[PDB]
């Protein structure tokens, strides 16, 4: 642990900076090392942990479509051999990714996901084990895709179990949880029918308990419930 | 792509 | 080198991949790779060099900016005290932007410099040399900072009489090398004057050349013309 | 900041 001398306030202070200076990768390290204190995330120091990490990751995610796509290419009829590069490219873009999402899912399992009592904490961790096993689903293609998967598909439905029973239609996190669950099953799980049943639901329950919202927390939902709309305007 | 969060 | 092993060619092919990738860092260190082959670049593998590090280095200007307009504000007085990780973080973004400033400057004298003949090489290399001096120049406030700046004036300079000489007074490469060096006089060495002086010299020397064009080149000629019109405009 | 290439 690079951050082992660090004070964990002043990792999270220089979490805020690095965010500040839209630098990721140091974002994503200093919280890494924080989380590697031992100590329970707050609120606010959870959401700096999936910042980071979702800034990374999205960024090998966007770059290994773009390889992909070129790869994929290169292997249509009337395409000029080109040898091994693209593979290769794509490969180490690829192997960068998962071991990135091998990271956080390490951090949620030690010790993160088994201290959250809480439905805020426990819901928001095992939202996130869903989204990281997704972006190893959406490179993944062996013996293992399945699982992964699978592995998806369970933390995202254990989050969802706890969130019905312990949080309002509008939560933020309930409602996010939802959408991203929503794009597992189209995207992943090849079950459009399911991501548009889940985000109609949710966009309609939630629809119903912005009545009992302050002003603030009636701007966070309905910001979430947006994008549940305009996933479904994509979908149908 | 669709969003998410 | 961690690059040592790869063909030459793939080293190229997978930079042009990075770049389409937005990877500048991948790019980065496969130009790199490509450079410490031994064998002199052409204008491309030229151009794919400096687009690499120009976006590396100008991602860490860019935090260094930041960070460091954080920092004096927390020296301003009646700022609350918040202990050494501001400067710390600075310090980190800092030494990480003089680590690529040093890398390039030690390509261009492990020897693209020394082997660089023609004009358009011999000018890009010394050019190179004056950016990579000013961007350690604009983080310099030590016993040494004259001398940076003194190390980036040369460059340019000989990169400009080589340029005078040499090329027409439209060719694109003498055009950026006066608009970045007219920055340097007014950014670095605190000669807006010169700076203008040359800006506008360049420009109306470049317009009186346009007649000499094809449409092609007119148009990679009065691009740059029109970055030395709007720093003129910005300075007077 | 001034425009540099
Ligand atoms: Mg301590
Ligand atoms: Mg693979
Ligand atoms: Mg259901
Ligand atoms: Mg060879
Ligand atoms: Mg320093
Ligand atoms: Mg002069």
């Amino acid at each position: 642990g690079a951050m082992g001398s660090m004070e964990r306030a002043s990792l999270i202070q220089k979490a805020k900076l690095a965010e500040q200076a839209e630098r990721y990768e140091d974002m994503a390290a200093f919280m890494k090392g924080a989380v590697e204190k031992g100590e329970e995330l707050s609120c606010e120091e959870r959401n700096l942990l999936s910042v980071a990490y979702k800034n990374v990751v999205g960024g090998q995610r966007a770059a290994w479509r773009v390889l992909s796509s070129i790869e994929q290419k290169s292997n249509e009829e009337g395409s000029e051999e080109k040898g091994p590069e693209v593979r290769e490219y794509r490969e180490k873009v690829e192997t960068e990714l998962q071991g990135v999402c091998d990271t956080v899912l390490g951090l949620l399992d030690s010790h993160l996901i088994k201290e959250a009592g809480d439905a805020e904490s426990r819901v928001f961790y095992l939202k996130m084990k869903g989204d990281y096993y997704r972006y190893l689903a959406e490179v993944a293609t062996g013996d293992d895709k399945k699982r992964i998967i699978d592995s998806a598909r369970s933390a995202y439905q254990e989050a969802m179990d706890i969130s019905k029973k312990e949080m309002p239609p509008t939560n933020p996190i309930r409602l996010g949880l939802a959408l991203n669950f929503s794009v597992f099953h189209y995207e992943i799980a090849n079950s459009p029918e399911e991501a548009i049943s889940l985000a109609k639901t949710t966009f309609d329950e939630a629809m119903a308990d912005l009545h009992t919202l302050s002003e603030d927390s009636y701007k966070d939902s309905t910001l979430i419930m947006q994008l549940l709309r305009d996933n479904l305007t994509l979908w149908t | 792509f669709p969003a998410t969060v």
